[PDB]
């Protein structure tokens, strides 16, 4: 039975996506332009940085996280904000020619665009592959928010100082979700769908490790540091 | 050594 705690968390959640994510991508007029020598570097850096203050905006509104330490808040953020930017670019992301399609041609990315970041098939091999098999799960967007918020209120981070108080936020979280796919997600849509998205996880544990491989070799080029933003250096280091 | 994540958080 989907209880009225849980019927409340996801109508939060939902809402709280909506106010974080504008599917008509209008504030891309404010970012360095993408030219297409890591050349996309700067306008995909001001992307990044405009997708952080997305995910803090959309982490504050999940129950139960501003009952945490301000420290605690911090280290689920930075440990996961690559991880959840990853999950919310797949809304974007279209099989035809395995892009990320932000409604624009100019605002249109391929495998070749991530490499003109400083990036490699290390990273972007395994990334295209995470969101072909995300993509295919064919989240209900209810399922798509839920993910995102297990994601950040993770407590096995390193840092993590109240564990026992992360696991119990989290908890409510995956039972809101377990309890979801089971009333609402027909079959043959639903079959194995918790462990599935679960799994999606994992990858994303993978995916984060490559990613600060790479971003400590780029970023520790002062040349390429230039290029980032503020808030993109607090946060990946 | 986190302002900008603190302010954002507040
Ligand atoms: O709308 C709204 O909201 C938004 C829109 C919508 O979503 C979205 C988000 C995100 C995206 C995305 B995809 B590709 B994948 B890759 B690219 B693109 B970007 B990210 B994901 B990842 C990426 C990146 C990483 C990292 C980097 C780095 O690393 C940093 F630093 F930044 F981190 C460099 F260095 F390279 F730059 C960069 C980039 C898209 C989409």
């Amino acid at each position: 039975k989907l209880s009225e705690e849980q019927q409340h968390i996801i109508a939060i959640l939902l809402d709280a996506h909506h106010k974080t994510y504008d599917p008509t991508y209008a504030d891309f007029r404010d970012f360095r332009p993408p030219v297409r020598p890591l050349s996309m570097l700067p306008h995909l850096a001001d992307l990044v940085s405009y997708s952080i203050q997305k995910v803090i905006g959309f982490a504050k509104m999940i129950p139960g996280f501003r009952d945490l330490t301000s420290d605690d808040q911090i280290v689920l953020l930075k440990s996961s904000a690559i991880e959840v930017i990853m999950l919310r670019s797949n809304q974007s992301f279209t099989m035809d020619d395995m892009s990320w399609d932000c409604g624009s041609q100019d605002y249109k990315y391929d495998v070749t665009d991530v490499s003109k970041a400083g990036h490699t098939l290390e990273l972007i091999e395994p990334l295209i592959k995470f969101q072909v098999g995300l993509k295919k799960l064919n989240l209900h967007e209810e399922e798509h928010v839920l993910l995102m918020a297990i994601c950040i209120v993770s407590p096995d981070r390193p840092g993590v100082q109240d564990a026992k108080l992360v696991e119990a936020i989290q908890d409510r979280l995956s039972n809101t979700l377990q309890t979801y796919i089971r009333c609402r997600h027909p079959p043959p849509g639903s079959h194995q769908l918790y462990a599935k998205m679960i799994q999606k996880l994992a990858d994303l544990r993978s995916l984060n490790e490559e990613h600060s491989k790479q971003y400590r070799s780029l970023s520790f080029q002062p040349e390429n540091s230039m290029k980032l933003t503020p808030l993109v250096l607090e946060v990946f280091g | 050594n986190h302002p900008m994540l603190m302010n954002l958080l507040k």
